[PDB]
Order: structure tokens, then C-alpha cells, then sequence
């Protein structure tokens, strides 16, 4: 149960990064 | 006129499905990229 | 036409009145029914009567009600009440207030007492108007008598049975007292381990003691009366096939690429 | 002219709305152009600050100047205020800052022109904004005091909104039926549809708080003491933080009471809160009354604060509380002893008898909040014998359960994980 | 964020048997004393 | 037209569907 | 094999020509050299005739590779 | 409104069929709102519908339909629609109509093309009901003056006659072939089913007022027919009609097969200078000769 608490937070941070990514690269495109 | 609202219908449906089956492929292919 | 059909509508529905303001009541009910439905039940927006007639079935049907209170027929009473209690609820604006129909809201509560819909009784209750509830005392009785029960005080809600807003509270007394007697067993079931004769008696009000035998004869948990009646005492190993499909979905979800 | 120059400030900020409208408007094409059948919501999101900072001359200048690709519906915004989904989105601005104005009555009108379009362009990437337009619509009525013939349009909405494969649409019309059941009090009707239909497992957390709240409410009033308990603090946590202010304050208020229900004490801290305090106080006052086992008190305070007891409605549950009121006692009676006898119960309860302290020990049993067992042959109510909770299955059932959820959690977001291109 | 505006609207942790009433537990204990 | 247009997205749904289930095979293989 | 099957699998789609660039793209970019070399015979094959433009896209990089 | 059809549900439960007429018609008028609590009783709904009915047979099929409309279960749904029989009423604006037009068609689909690849005689029996449902949305088809699409609906249930009747009886005759060819060569797969709507399509050309010759040998190479192909170039021949045979012959030689070519030479063996000349046109010879000049 650790170990998968730990691997869905890690999930969870790079999919918020893949997030802020896109955004950023979006945004940049149209600008 | 039926069959044309019939067609609209199964052109959303499937249009939908295309879409996100897209969006889930071009993910696949971002991670095997990886 | 129309006003021709609305005066033989009175014209019976004024005969019923006086004859009994049983069988043949059975079957005057029934031309009422069949008279209403040439004319209409609900007028179900869109027909908009707004008629005395309308009132005059709402009439019709709670004398309906009535004969099938007093012959005990629980099918046909709970259809009068349904259809009763569309017609008060709905068209309250349109209709003039039944002082004729608090009563019959407080017997069909009293009913869902008996019949264990608690609920279904808690919805009506939901339903009825909050002030009346403690100002009547057709409502508020059976509120009353729900209290007792859902409280515990079995004693106190077999003393408060003699209190009676009117005689149209008949039968229900004693479907509830069975009721009551299963909750008592209820009781007996899961808990009071290693209960006694005398004391499962004066807990659990059967008839004389030479009945006490019901509820044991029928319900018979294996009773096995020996002597005390060990009230049949009524009341380790791995799961492992069950834990190993759990724990091998848990490696498959592990596995599947998604 | 300090009036003058506060009117060329707030000029200024109207042009900076209208650029905010225009930023909307431009990601509203943008979804529709590509893929993604969203950023509408990314638009919407500033919807209630943009309906917040809206002004008559601002919507007015911008049904002057926008509106322009073709048709002459602006004759019917022009006079009040003296594309796919573009006309959509201004129009429900335009309908908000009228419900604003309060003129509940062409608010209505300008509402069914809004809902006959959305009826009749059959698009999927306007359900979000059809969704947002069915609340505003539900609202006006409410406005109007009507909320009768919502009740079928918006159940035949729903049909076919759960026809078409959508999830935002079918919580929002659901969330709205229920809410105009309850208001008009058939909770029969509401818990008929809620058994019969699925709310969407993956829906706006809003809508997803709704829908839970309601839910408890017809639990709570069906005698499902525990499902409407859980259920309610479910809702109260997937509620936003720093808002939504009474939406926070009813959920408290419903789930205090059926807490003390249950045979529960609620946490002080609820009270303490400073949101909530003021509005909760009555509920602190039952709370102490209850704690406290005093019927005096328990009377005085219900008469006193009957006013909000119709304001919030729990008559029904406030003596289904009295009934919990001599449950809670039995409760913790049992919880701070192994083998009380029933005569200390009695003594202890205030009961009058104690036979008919055994009843009452019996209907606990009944509602499992005491977990114990009794023996009347020498008289005294015995516990179940507590056993230590590790060499047994319990902890691999939790353990199971959280496991489960956080793969759940794990597989959400890496399907979720999108790349634009 | 979206706002429900639908629905209309001591610095310690306290406890809650600090607000039941008794007597001052140094009474409490001469009465006990007393009485035993 | 929408018969046509109708046949065409059927076409790309199965299409996608039999890619994606490559992705998945040849992703296994290069975890291998 | 694979450079083999990749090769086939352009013979069966060069019908779409539009089509195929998506599917073998994902190949062109492969640490299997044979996979590689199957998948631009299996772009040219498809593509024959028809100056598509991904599929000189495509080509491209791969024209710039280490292996010969 | 009502707020409440428990009223309505106990005047079904009755045994009056007096009584349940009535019942099932305000059902059929509140189902709109109601299906909630209709639901569970719709049991009874199904009871009343398996007897000897008195208008319930009809009605209470219609009732039935919707209530599992509004549920979900569309399966269950079709076939008490079905049941309702006349009182479908196809031809009006409604959603639940609509939408149990498009799952009855969806059904016929599915049955059709399972069941066409099956023997002749294991071929599973079709309902009757179902198939003049389906029959009357062709024929609102054609008409709507939406020939057009029709021709598609036709391919995907899989029925020739009825392809044949719209592409037929409709305007751009012409036109409607040439779609008709483009989806048959280009999406649909079924190798059968392409040969015989095919086959189909060039019967059309042929009795058209002045065939396309030209499509007509396209689809003959399709099917592989040389012995038909060779009675068409013999009839064009016999006929004072050079340059089309020529053009058919360049065609057949660019497109067929050797073997092809070699099987209608043989049957064009089997004035005499058209026939030798032809011949040598579809051996190939000129053809060959003309791409090495240019």
C-alpha cells in the first residue's frame, strides 16, 4: 500500500508537469 | 430526413469515439517514443 | 351531455349517501368507477375542469376508501388511498381543503405503521404540512404512536392503543401489535442470548400461555424447549482462493500498460 | 468631475472585460477548430467573475459591436439593454446580467430563445455551455417562483442528454430535477429516479457535490442513517474551500444532524469555525442539549429556534433526534463499560424501568450502535469480546481498498497525460 | 474557482466537555473526603 | 455525403483502434 | 523478419497513401536498423508515385542516420 | 401538474379492462416525467401485454416500449415496440421515436450481416414488423427527395432490391451510379456482397437508355466475367459502334489480368477484321507499341 500511495503521487506530479507543459507551449505557439 | 438525423447521430457518436481514441494513441506513442 | 352525465354522477353518488353515507356497496363503487371514467380522474394538465364533479369524486373515492376499510381489504385500500392522495396533494390551489382528509392521511400512516413501510410512512410524513402535525390529532396520533415504537416503550405503545381519534382506526391496532410482536422477536433473535419461557412470555405479548407456543410453531428457530429453551442458542479458516484473486488483480493492474 | 473620471476608469475596465470576452471567444474557436472537445470549461471558468464584473453598457456596446457575421437577433438584446458556440456563450452573459437586473420575466423569454437554439443545433461541443445555460434557465424560474414546468422540460433534457453519451449535461440536469424535487418536497419521486439512474463517474466536482448532497438528504429523510452520513461528508469535502459559503453551511447544518442521528457527537471545530458559527449556533445549542440528555433543554431550544428549522427543514429529523437522543445515551453507556447490569443502565439512562431499559438496549442492538450482547437470566448487558484487530482480515480489506484506489488514481492520471499534437 | 452562489449565504482549540457545567473539583473532592 | 462521411470516420475509428493496440504490444517489447 | 513484415505491411496500405505515414512514422524512429530500413521501403513503396509530404518528412532524418 | 402517477399505476393494477384502457392512455400521456416509478411496475405493464389484450395487446406494447426507452435498456425496449405494431406512428417528430428508428435499423443491420454469410437455408427468420419498420423509412427516403443515402442504407442492411429501386426510380442517373461505384470499390470490404452489388450495378448500366459502357467492362474486370465481357465487345461490334469498342478493349488490356485477357481473346475466337483487330487490341500489341513511341 506504500509503495503504490508513492507511485500515484509520482503519477500525479508528472502529469501536472505534462500540464504545465502543454499550457506553456500552447500558449507560447499562439503567441 | 429521419435517416439524416439517424447518420448525424451515429457521426457524433463515432466522432467522439475517434477523438479521444486519437488522444489516447498520440499519448501511447508519446511513452513508447520515450 | 356533459351536464346531463355530471347530474346522474350526483344523482348515484347521492344514492350511495344514503344508503350508507356491503356487496351491494361493492358494486355501487364500482358504477361510481365506471361513471369517473367516462368522465376524468386526474384532469392531468391540459383539461383543466376545475369541477365541483372533480370535488365530487374526491368524495366518491374516500367513501370507496371507507368500505374497504371496513371490509378489510388491504389491496383495494392501499389503490383508494393512492388515488386519494394524488387528488389532495396535487390540486390543493384548484380544489377547497377536505376537512375529510387529515383523517384518512393519519389512517393510511397508521396503515405503513403496520405494514413496516417506515420509510414509505416517513415520506408521507415529509408530505403532510408541519403545523398540523402536532395541531391534529388524526395526524399526530399515529406520529405519536410511530414515537413510541421507534423509541422502545413497546408497554407504553400497547396503553396508548386505547387512545383512538375515531373508530376508523380499526384494525390497524392489531396488525401493529403483530408488528410489535416482531420487533419483540426481532429482539429474541439477536440478542437476549439464552432467554427463558416465562421471561420470552411477559417480554414478547403472545396470547394465553397455552398459545405461547406461537411464534415458535411458525418462526421456530429450533426452539428445542428443553426446559429453559436454550433459546436454540441461536446467533478461523483463510480465505486464500478469494485474497489470491485480489492480490493477482493487484499484479495485473500493476502489469497492464495503461 | 470626480463622476467623469470614475466613468473613464470604469470605461477602461470595460475594455479590459471585453478583451477578457474576446480571450473566451477565441478559445471557444479554438476547441471547436481542433480536437479536445474542451477549453470551454478553461472559458467558462471566469464565467462567474466575468458575470460578477459584467455593466449595462458594457453588454450593451458589446451587442453593438459583436453579433455582426449575420441574422438580426440582436433586436432582441439591443432594446433591453438601451456562430456555434460564440452567439451561445454572449447570449448567456447577456441572459446572467439580465438575471442580475432581476427582469425575471424577459430573462425568461430570452432563456427559451437560448434553449430552443441549443435544441435545435444538435452540436457536442456545445453541451458545456447548454449545460451552464439549463442552471441559469432552472435559476430564472426559481426567480420567477415557478419551478413547475421545469420539472418535464428538464427531465425531457435529461433524456436526451443521457440519450447522447454526455456527462456534464446529465449532472447538471440531474442535480437540477433533484434540487426542484426537494424544493417542492417529493422525495419519493426524487429517490425513485436517483435508484433508477447512474450520475456520471466522471463529472465537474461541483456537480459531483450536488449530486452527493442530495443523495444524503433523501437518505437521511428514507432512514438510511449511515449512507446519508457518509455521503454528506463526502460532499462537504469535494466542496470548494473559500466560498460557496452557504452551500458549506447547509451540508454542516444536515450532517450535524444526522450525525447526532446516528448516535454521534459532531466535531467542535464545525462550530468554531468562523464562517459558520453564527449560522450554526441553533445546532450548537442542540448539540450541548442532546450531549447534555436534557429533554427541558432539548424543548426550550427547539421551540426557540423553530424559525430555522423551516428555513433548513428537519422536523421529521429533529424527533427521529429525540428517538437518537436516548440512542446516543444507550451508546456511550455501553461504549465506557464491558458489563454494566441493567439496573445500572436504568440508573445511569434515568430510565423508568428496567425492562424498559432492556428494550431500548434491544433497539440499539437493532441499530448496531452498541455491538454487545446480553444475558437477562442474571440480568446485565455483556460486550462483545474485544478482540485485537491485526490477525485477521480487516487490515487486508482496508489495506485492499486503498491499494485498489490508488492504482485507480494512477491509471486516471496517466490516461490523462495529453500531448497537443 | 466556480462559487456556489445558488445556495443563499477564542484563538484555541476547544473541546466539548469543557463546556459542561459541575462543581470546581476542589469541592468536588471535600465533598468526597467528607462523605468518605 | 453522410453515408460517405459516415463510412470514412468508421474506417479511421477501426484503423486507430488496430494501431493502438500495436502501440500496446510494441511498448511491451520495448520494456522487454 | 521485421524488415520484411514492416516492407509488407506498406504493400498492403499503399491504397491510402495518406494513411500509412501515420503507422510506419512510429516505426522510422526504432533502435532496430532492419525495423528502420523496413519501414522506409515500406514509406516508398506506399507512397510511390504520389510526392506525399510527410512521407519525405519522415525520410528525411532518417536520410541522416549512422547506419549505412 | 400531477406530481404523482401511483394513482395511475393502481388503476392498471386492476382486473377491470374497462378501467385499464384508460389507465394505459394517461400513462402513455405522463411517461414523460413518470418512468421513475412506472418502472417497477412495468411488470404488470408486461403481464397486461401477454393476454388476450382488448386494445391493452396494442397499447400497453406502446407503454411498455417507452417506459424502457426512458430506463435504458433499449434491447427490451425494441421489441415491445415492435409488439405496439400501427401505433409506432413513424412518420412524427419525436425523440423516443427517433431513437427507436435508429436502434431498429441498427438491429436489422446487425442481423442481415450476420446472418448473409450463413447458408441459404440456416439463415436466421427475420421479423416481419421490423422489416416493414425499416421499409417505410426507405420509403420516406425516397420520398424526401433524398435518393441519395439511400442507396447507403441499402448497402449497410445489405438488401440489393431495394439499392436497385432508389438508385433507379431518382434523379442523376449518371450521377448515382458513379457514387454508387465509388463506394463499392472504395469502402465497403465484403468481397460477395461488392461482387453482387456489382453485378447489381451493371445490370443498371446495361438497361439504362444509353449504357456506360465504360463502367459496365470496369465492373465486369471486378467480377472476373471474360465470357461476359466477350458477348458485350461481340454485341458492341455487330452494332455500328467502333470507338467505344476500341476504348473498351484499351481499358481491358490497361486494367485486367493476362489471364483475363487471354480467356476473352479466346472467347472473342471462339467485318472479321473488327474481331482480328480487336483481338490484337486486347493482346495488347498497339498498346505496348504506342507507350515505347511516345
Amino acid at each position: 500500500y506504500l509503495a503504490s500511495l508513492i507511485r500515484s503521487v509520482v503519477a500525479l506530479h508528472n502529469l501536472i508537469n505534462n500540464k504545465i507543459a502543454n499550457r506553456d507551449a500552447e500558449k507560447k505557439e499562439g503567441q | 430526413s429521419g435517416l439524416r438525423q439517424y447518420y448525424l447521430s451515429k457521426i457524433e457518436e463515432l466522432q467522439l469515439i475517434v477523438n479521444d481514441k486519437s488522444q489516447n494513441l498520440r499519448r501511447l506513442q508519446a511513452q513508447r517514443n520515450e | 351531455t356533459s351536464g346531463a352525465v355530471l347530474q346522474a354522477a350526483t344523482g348515484m353518488y347521492e344514492q350511495l349517501k344514503g344508503e350508507w353515507n356491503l356487496s351491494k356497496c361493492g358494486e355501487e363503487l364500482g358504477r361510481l368507477k365506471l361513471v369517473l371514467l367516462e368522465l376524468n380522474f386526474l384532469p392531468t394538465t391540459g383539461t383543466k375542469l376545475t369541477k365541483q364533479q372533480l370535488i365530487l369524486a374526491r368524495d366518491i373515492l374516500e367513501i370507496g376508501a371507507q368500505w374497504s376499510i371496513l371490509r378489510k381489504d388491504i389491496p383495494s385500500f392501499e389503490r383508494y388511498m393512492a388515488q386519494l392522495k394524488c387528488y389532495y396533494f396535487d390540486y390543493k390551489e384548484q380544489l377547497p381543503e377536505s376537512a375529510y382528509m387529515h383523517q384518512l392521511l393519519g389512517l393510511n400512516l397508521l396503515f405503513l405503521l403496520s405494514q413496516n413501510r417506515v420509510a414509505e410512512f416517513h415520506t408521507e410524513l415529509e408530505r403532510l404540512p408541519a403545523k398540523d402535525i402536532q395541531t391534529n390529532v388524526y395526524i399526530k396520533h399515529p406520529v405519536s404512536l410511530e414515537q413510541y415504537l421507534m423509541e422502545g416503550s413497546y408497554n407504553k405503545v400497547f396503553l396508548a392503543k386505547g387512545n383512538i381519534p375515531a373508530e376508523s382506526y380499526t384494525f390497524f391496532i392489531d396488525i401493529l401489535l403483530d408488528t410489535i410482536r416482531d420487533e419483540i422477536a426481532g429482539c429474541i433473535e439477536k440478542a437476549y442470548e439464552k432467554i427463558l419461557f416465562t421471561e420470552a412470555t411477559r417480554i414478547l405479548f403472545f396470547n394465553t400461555p397455552k398459545k405461547m407456543t406461537d411464534y415458535a410453531k411458525k418462526r421456530g428457530w429450533v426452539l428445542g424447549p428443553n426446559n429453559y429453551y436454550s433459546f436454540a442458542s441461536q446467533q478461523t479458516t483463510i480465505p486464500s482462493t478469494e485474497l489470491a484473486k485480489q492480490v493477482i488483480e493487484y499484479a495485473r493492474q500493476l502489469e497492464m500498460i495503461v | 468631475t470626480a463622476a467623469a473620471a470614475a466613468e473613464h476608469s470604469q470605461r477602461e475596465l470595460d475594455t479590459v472585460t471585453l478583451e477578457d470576452i474576446k480571450e473566451h471567444v477565441k478559445q471557444l474557436e479554438k476547441a471547436v477548430s481542433g480536437k479536445e472537445p474542451r477549453f470551454v470549461l478553461r472559458a467558462l471558468r471566469m464565467l462567474p467573475s466575468t458575470s460578477r464584473r459584467l455593466n449595462h453598457y458594457v453588454l450593451y456596446k458589446a451587442v453593438q459591436g459583436f453579433f455582426t457575421s449575420n441574422n438580426a437577433t440582436r433586436d432582441f438584446l439591443l432594446p433591453f439593454l438601451e456562430l456555434p458556440e460564440v452567439e451561445a456563450y454572449l447570449q448567456l452573459l447577456v441572459v446572467i446580467f439580465m438575471m442580475n437586473s432581476k427582469r425575471y420575466k424577459e430573462a425568461q423569454k430570452i432563456s427559451d430563445d437560448l434553449m430552443q437554439k441549443i435544441s435545435t443545433q444538435n452540436r457536442r461541443a456545445l453541451d458545456l455551455v447548454a449545460a451552464k445555460c439549463y442552471y441559469y434557465h432552472a435559476r430564472v424560474y426559481e426567480f420567477l417562483d415557478k419551478l413547475d414546468v421545469v420539472r418535464s422540460f428538464l427531465h425531457a433534457r435529461l433524456r436526451t442528454a443521457t440519450l447522447r453519451h454526455d456527462a456534464d449535461g446529465q449532472a447538471t440536469l440531474l442535480n437540477l430535477l433533484l434540487r426542484n424535487y426537494l424544493h417542492y418536497s417529493l422525495y419519493d419521486q426524487a429517490e425513485k429516479l436517483v435508484s433508477k439512474s447512474v450520475f456520471p463517474e466522471q463529472a465537474n466536482n461541483n456537480e459531483w457535490a450536488r449530486y452527493l448532497y442530495y443523495t444524503g438528504r433523501i437518505k437521511a429523510i428514507q432512514l438510511e442513517y449511515s449512507e446519508a452520513r457518509r455521503t454528506m461528508t463526502n460532499a462537504l469535502r469535494k466542496a470548494p474551500q473559500h466560498t460557496a459559503v452557504g452551500f458549506k453551511q447547509t451540508v454542516h447544518k444536515l450532517l450535524i444532524v444526522v450525525e447526532l442521528l446516528l448516535g454521534e457527537i459532531p466535531d467542535r471545530l464545525q462550530f468554531r469555525q468562523p464562517s459558520l458559527k453564527r449560522s450554526l449556533m441553533p445546532y450548537f445549542l442542540l448539540t450541548q442539549a442532546v450531549r447534555t440528555g436534557n429533554l427541558a433543554k432539548f424543548n426550550q431550544v427547539l421551540d426557540q429556534f423553530g424559525e430555522k428549522f423551516q428555513a433548513d427543514g428537519t422536523y421529521t429529523l429533529i424527533i427521529r433526534l429525540r428517538h437518537n437522543v436516548i440512542k446516543t445515551g444507550v451508546r456511550m453507556i455501553s461504549l465506557s463499560y464491558s458489563r454494566i447490569s441493567l439496573a445500572d443502565i436504568a440508573q445511569k439512562l434515568q430510565l423508568d424501568s428496567p425492562e424498559d431499559a432492556e428494550f431500548i438496549v434491544a433497539k440499539a442492538i437493532r441499530d448496531g450502535v452498541i455491538e454487545a450482547s446480553i444475558n437477562h437470566e442474571k440480568g446485565y448487558v455483556q460486550s462483545k469480546e474485544m478482540i485485537d484487530i491485526y490477525s485477521t482480515r480487516e487490515p487486508q480489506l482496508a489495506f485492499h481498498q486503498r491499494i485498489s484506489f490508488c492504482l485507480d488514481i494512477h491509471n486516471m492520471s496517466v490516461k490523462a497525460m495529453r500531448f497537443p499534437p | 474557482d466556480d462559487e456556489f452562489e445558488e445556495f443563499p449565504a477564542h484563538v484555541w482549540e476547544d473541546n466539548w466537555d469543557d463546556d459542561n457545567v459541575e462543581d470546581d473539583f476542589s469541592n468536588q473532592l471535600r465533598a468526597e473526603l467528607e462523605k468518605h | 455525403d453522410l453515408y460517405s462521411r459516415y463510412k470514412k470516420l468508421q474506417q479511421e475509428l477501426e484503423f486507430l483502434e488496430v494501431q493502438e493496440e500495436y502501440i500496446k504490444d510494441e511498448q511491451k517489447n520495448l520494456k522487454k | 523478419v521485421r524488415r520484411a513484415a514492416v516492407e509488407s505491411l506498406g504493400f498492403i496500405l499503399f491504397r491510402t497513401p495518406e494513411q500509412c505515414p501515420s503507422v510506419v512514422s512510429l516505426l522510422s524512429e526504432s533502435y532496430n536498423p532492419h525495423v528502420r530500413y523496413g519501414a522506409a521501403m515500406a514509406l516508398g513503396i506506399c507512397c510511390a508515385g504520389t510526392g506525399n509530404k510527410e512521407a519525405i518528412n519522415l525520410l528525411e532524418p532518417m536520410t541522416n542516420d549512422p547506419v549505412n | 401538474m400531477i406530481t404523482s402517477a401511483a394513482g395511475i399505476i393502481s388503476l392498471l393494477d386492476e382486473d377491470e379492462p374497462q378501467l385499464k384502457e384508460f389507465a394505459l392512455h394517461k400513462l402513455n400521456a405522463v411517461v414523460n416525467d413518470f418512468w421513475a416509478e412506472i418502472s417497477e411496475s412495468v411488470d404488470k405493464i408486461e403481464v397486461l401485454y401477454e393476454d388476450e389484450g382488448f386494445r391493452s395487446r396494442q397499447f400497453a406494447a406502446l407503454v411498455a416500449s417507452k417506459v424502457f426507452y426512458h430506463l435504458g435498456a433499449f434491447e427490451e425496449s425494441l421489441n415491445y415496440a415492435l409488439g405496439a405494431g400501427d401505433l409506432f406512428n413513424v412518420n412524427d417528430n419525436s425523440e423516443y421515436v427517433e431513437t427507436i428508428i435508429a436502434k431498429c435499423i441498427d438491429h436489422y443491420t446487425k442481423q442481415c450481416v450476420e446472418n448473409a454469410d450463413l447458408p441459404e437455408g440456416e439463415k436466421k427468420p427475420i421479423d416481419q414488423r421490423l422489416e416493414g419498420i425499416v421499409n417505410k423509412m426507405f420509403q420516406r427516403c425516397l420520398d424526401d427527395h433524398k435518393y441519395k443515402q439511400a442507396i447507403g442504407i441499402a448497402l449497410e442492411t445489405r438488401r440489393l432490391d431495394v439499392f436497385e429501386k432508389t438508385i433507379l426510380e431518382s434523379n442523376d442517373v449518371p450521377g448515382m451510379l458513379a457514387y454508387s461505384l465509388k463506394l463499392c470499390m472504395s469502402l465497403m470490404q465484403n468481397k460477395q456482397f461488392r461482387n453482387k452489388v456489382l453485378r447489381v450495378l451493371v445490370k443498371i448500366y446495361m438497361n439504362l437508355e444509353k449504357p456506360d459502357f465504360i463502367n459496365v467492362c470496369q465492373c465486369l474486370i471486378f467480377l472476373d466475367d471474360p465470357q461476359a465481357v466477350s458477348d458485350i465487345l461481340e454485341k458492341l461490334v455487330k452494332e455500328d459502334n467502333l470507338l467505344m469498342a476500341y476504348q473498351i478493349c484499351f481499358d481491358l488490356y490497361e486494367s485486367a489480368s493476362q489471364q483475363f485477357l487471354s480467356s476473352v481473346i479466346q472467347n472473342l475466337r471462339t467485318p472479321k477484321d473488327q474481331t482480328l483487330k480487336m483481338i490484337k487490341i486486347l493482346s495488347g500489341e498497339m498498346a505496348i507499341e504506342l507507350h515505347l513511341q511516345f
